[PDB]
């Protein structure tokens, strides 16, 4: 079966590209791996480019992919962009049969250089709106925020993706505490800090 | 940080259906940072059910069919749902995960017509 | 080898690739960001197109005469090698005796080899 060697790509501008080590674990199978990227918008805009796009891993085996600025430094520069990097793994076949193929997903945020805040305060920087019902998450600073064991009291919220000088809104329980308490998943994929929630 | 090695298990085969047959798709290894995966599935959606996903058509197929997919409780799963649309699946950081499903077939049209009956359709993870 | 059909719906040159998959092949002809060794010495990243040929892998890369020459090919001292137009595909491993090329798909690393004696410098 294939695997991703990461849960996101971070693209710095100027990078001329950045990999993504795609693995198959099965001695006995061979995939044909099928890969691209698409916008914020789910629309293959060719600003990220991924080469090889097409090819097949036979057995226990590594190859990477390359993905390249093909931008032409167009995209903001004052915050992040989200793109999705989608690689799909295609089996083999040896009757009745339904059979899957596996795409795996993960965000590809392009980094313009120079911004004013750097991505470790980032977090901290997080605010809230609370109303009756909702929980709105505003992100005040130049990166996309993956929030996720976020919780009022005991009650625990929908995971959110709070836009770069943007805001995100979840269900919140009527019974829900008055303390939030938030962490996030950062550039390496990894949980930060338990942080208590600021109201805006 | 790595995320799973993904093992998805195939499946053997007017509004009847044939008894669920399980299968899964098995997460394992993954990383130690692995922390949730939004799940769907995609197809070509059957002309008279959006839901079910379309048999494929041949000189032998059979027709008036289409496949059902459920969740672990059996639960109908929205063929071609938007991320939007989708919940968050929680993963054991570091370690092998299981996630169940059942296909069915359903009936489309009476009478419905033997036939073989095949299908392909694409499973996507989104790692939080 | 065999893939089912419908799970490339989407890739125009289906049956083409199907075909060179199933029957082993990497790789399929296309223009590849690739870093490029000569004689082990890391020349350069950048696209090369690589075309169905008589190799092992299926595919081979198109290099011209210029960007040969600009690796350290001594052009003269190959036969012929000034009859070709400038953006022709020289024809390296059969042009120049014990001159090799290989695609490692992997990482997409193009290993190039040409004998000292072909060489300017």
């Amino acid at each position: 079966g294939v695997a991703l060697g990461a849960t996101r790509v971070i693209y710095p501008a100027g990078q001329k590209q950045e990999q993504l080590a795609v693995t198959n674990n099965d001695e006995n199978s061979t995939y044909l791996i099928q890969s691209w990227v698409e916008n914020a918008d789910g629309v293959k805009d060719g600003r990220f480019i991924v080469t090889p796009p097409l090819f097949a891993m036979k057995g226990k085996k590594e190859n990477t992919l390359r993905i390249l600025d093909a931008t032409n430094n167009q995209l903001p520069q004052d915050r992040e962009s989200l793109f999705w990097m989608n690689v799909k793994a295609i089996p083999s076949m040896d009757e009745n049969t339904l059979q899957l193929a596996i795409i795996s997903r993960i965000k590809l945020y392009y980094r313009p250089a120079k911004l004013a805040l750097p991505p470790d305060q980032a977090a901290e920087k997080l605010r809230f709106r609370r109303s009756a019902n909702s929980l709105t998450l505003i992100n005040p600073t130049p990166y996309y925020l993956t929030v996720t064991e976020l919780n009022a009291g005991t009650r625990v919220l929908e995971n959110a993706l709070v836009p770069p000088m943007g805001e995100s809104t979840v269900k919140l329980p009527s019974d829900a505490g008055s303390n939030i308490t938030y962490r996030t998943i950062n550039d390496y994929g990894a949980l930060t800090p338990k942080m208590t929630g600021v109201m805006e | 940080d790595n995320g799973c090695s993904v093992a998805a298990e195939s499946t053997n085969f007017i509004g009847a259906t044939t008894p669920v047959v399980p299968f899964r798709i098995l997460l394992s290894p993954c990383g130690n940072a692995v922390s949730a995966v939004k799940v769907g599935f995609t197809g070509v959606a059957d002309s008279h059910n959006a839901n079910l996903l379309a048999l494929e058509n041949t000189v032998s197929a059979a027709s008036g069919l289409g496949i059902q997919l459920l969740n672990e409780q059996q639960n109908q799963i929205p063929l071609n749902a938007p991320s939007s649309a989708l919940s968050w699946t929680t993963l054991t950081p570091g370690k092998p995960n299981t996630l169940n499903f059942y296909a069915r077939l359903m009936a489309t049209q009476v009478p419905v017509t033997a036939g073989h009956i095949n299908a392909t359709a694409t499973f996507t993870l989104e790692y939080q | 080898l065999y893939f089912n059909p419908r799970f490339l719906a989407d890739d125009p040159q289906a049956v083409a690739d199907l075909s060179r998959f199933e029957n082993g092949q990497e790789l399929p002809p296309g223009t590849y960001r690739v870093d490029i060794y000569l004689n082990n010495g890391y020349m350069a990243t950048r696209d090369v197109t690589f075309n169905t040929g008589d190799s092992e892998q299926g595919i081979v890369p198109c290099l011209t005469r210029a960007q040969l020459a600009s690796m350290g090919l001594n052009t003269a001292s190959v036969a012929g090698m000034n009859l070709l137009a400038d953006d022709a595909c020289v024809p390296l491993t059969t042009m120049v005796q014990d001159a090799t090329a290989h695609l490692d798909v992997g990482q997409q690393r193009l290993n190039l080899t040409i004998p000292q004696a072909f060489m300017s410098n």
